């Protein structure tokens, strides 16, 4: 096929800032090449088509330039309201292919999670399981690590994370980690914690409970 | 001036579906690099002369109709000048309906 | 205004049926085209196929030849996708685009531009059944934070609000992971401040329309 591949894969920029998404096609696809915006949840909205006009709507701060092999999707002064994932496609008559897509944080000041952590409920407890969660609330950037200890034991297999979008308003991530354990284990044990590094922190702030004591 | 690849620019009858584009090329080079106009039944092609005005990419030698309308119908042809000499071709175009 | 709007979505059996439909209005594509283009959950773009009216051409990827179907009725201003022998790997959410073409003497091919999309309708193919959410409470220990925990549903989506949408500042609901049993499980979380506990009562509405399941657990400090 005509492979389109996408540079970068993910960038962090901060508002106001200049940013240049390039897109390398395998082989000649002329100015045969079209951009697209689209915000998680939402179709994919068209920015560019032809390489370089700009659709109806789209504001001029988008410009599309290249031919041939080697495309750019530039954006002067990016706002808030772009950050999203990027997509190239070729429209050859070739079979249309996608670049795997770019996509655009919003760069802040860092921000330190807020950690919280549940105990099972006893409702859930009656069904033969138990999930302990952990709350790392309104951080920056994304990137953390999450571990749970039960009884100073560390945990390896049993446990799910999910992260928020990046934030509207304050551009901070929230984390849930999701501790899962039968009944029959979670009564064998004592302390249920949750240990958080991330660049906000000094040192990891861990957060916990006792079985029972609640 | 000169057409760089003047077998393609043998073709002359263009017929397309309303409400698509239509796209015109004449690629040509000319110590020094002549420039581009178009002509519409022999008169100038000027913005007005269609509703939605018309678009070009000089760096790839075209001329561009988004929309077409049947009365796109017509002769469109492109004149590259430079300052020894005027090089010229029409094509026609013909809109099909449903 | 120029709208489309998919419908048809759902889950379905492999080796099963269904029919997507993309209905258009503010625009008629009686000389335009219809393209659909999918989206496996946490993935890129991937082109279905496409069908221009206006130059007879219908074509489609080659993972999908053969067992889908691109046709439109100008009666119903309607487009659709039949989806014969479905696979789990056609899971996706399912875009229609209203396509034109650009039209060029000087090329071998049609240039087409797919310039307006639908919102998508989720297909989910599995031969998993249909099953609601246990809600349980995820109890508070100036800020508390306090949730519920909505665990092992099929398929998506699941909605969940707090206080009828009263409350809806500090709330985030984390998108569903799917577990290895192969059901979905999320939180939804909402901090609050310390002094509202016990005074504010604090419930989570929770649905799943596949299974009819709806919930209203209360949320509260634990005793003991």
């Amino acid at each position: 096929d005509i492979q389109m591949t996408q540079s970068p894969s993910s960038l962090s920029a901060s508002v106001g800032d200049r940013v240049t998404i390039t897109c390398r096609a395998s082989q000649d696809v002329d100015t045969s090449l079209a951009w697209y915006k689209q915000k998680p949840g939402k179709a994919p909205k068209l920015l560019i088509y032809s390489a370089s006009f700009l659709y109806s709507g789209v504001p001029s701060r988008f410009s599309g330039s290249g031919s041939g092999t080697d495309f750019t999707l530039t954006i002067s002064s990016l706002q808030p309201e772009d950050f999203a994932t990027y997509y190239c496609q070729q429209s050859t008559g070739h079979p249309q292919t996608f670049g795997q897509g770019t996509k655009v944080e919003i760069k802040r000041t860092v921000a330190a999670p807020s950690v919280f952590i549940f105990p099972p409920s006893d409702e859930q407890l009656k069904s033969g399981t138990a999930s302990v969660v952990c709350l790392l609330n309104n951080f920056y950037p994304r990137e953390a690590k999450v571990q749970w200890k039960v009884d100073n034991a560390l945990q390896s297999g049993n446990s799910q994370e999910s992260v928020t979008e990046q934030d509207s308003k304050d551009s901070t991530y929230s984390l849930s980690s999701t501790l899962t354990l039968s009944k029959a284990d979670y009564e064998k044990h004592k302390v249920y914690a949750c240990e958080v590094t991330h660049q906000g922190l000094s040192s990891p702030v861990t957060k916990s409970f006792n079985r029972g004591e609640c | 001036p000169y057409w760089t690849n003047t077998e393609k620019m043998e073709k002359r009858l263009h017929a397309v579906p309303a409400a698509n584009t239509v796209k015109f090329r004449c690629p040509a080079g000319g110590n020094p690099m002549p420039t581009m106009r178009w002509l519409k039944n022999g008169k100038e092609f000027k913005q007005e002369h269609r509703i939605g005005g018309y678009k070009v990419r000089n760096q790839h030698w075209s001329l561009i109709m988004e929309s077409v309308v049947p009365s796109d119908k017509g002769n469109y042809t492109c004149v590259v000048e430079n300052e020894y000499g005027s090089i010229n071709h029409t094509y026609h175009l013909d809109v099909v309906e449903r | 205004e120029v709208q489309l709007v998919e419908s048809g979505g759902g889950l379905v059996q492999p080796g099963g049926s269904l029919r997507l439909s993309c209905a258009a209005s503010g625009f008629t594509f009686t000389s335009t085209g219809i393209s659909w283009v999918r989206q496996a959950p946490g993935k890129g773009l991937e082109w279905v196929g496409r069908t221009h009216l206006g130059d007879g051409s219908t074509n489609y990827a080659d993972s999908v030849k053969g067992r889908f179907t691109i046709s439109a009725d100008t009666s119903k201003n309607t487009a659709y996708l039949q989806m014969n022998s479905l696979r789990a790997e056609d899971t996706a959410v399912y875009y229609c685009a209203r396509t034109y073409g650009i039209y060029d003497l000087y090329v071998d091919y049609t240039e087409y531009v797919m310039d307006y999309w639908g919102q998508g309708t989720l297909v989910t193919v599995s031969s998993a059944s249909t099953k609601g959410p246990s809600v349980f409470p995820l109890a508070p220990s100036g800020t508390a934070a306090l949730g519920c925990l909505v665990k092992d549903y099929f398929p998506e989506p699941v909605t969940v609000s707090w206080n009828s949408g009263a409350l809806t500042s500090g709330v985030h609901t984390f998108p569903a992971v799917l577990q290895s049993s192969g059901l979905y499980s999320l939180s939804s979380v909402v901090t609050v401040p310390s002094s509202s506990l016990g005074t504010q009562t604090y419930i989570c509405n929770v649905n799943h329309k596949p299974s009819n399941t709806k919930v209203d657990k209360k949320v509260e400090p634990k005793s003991c």
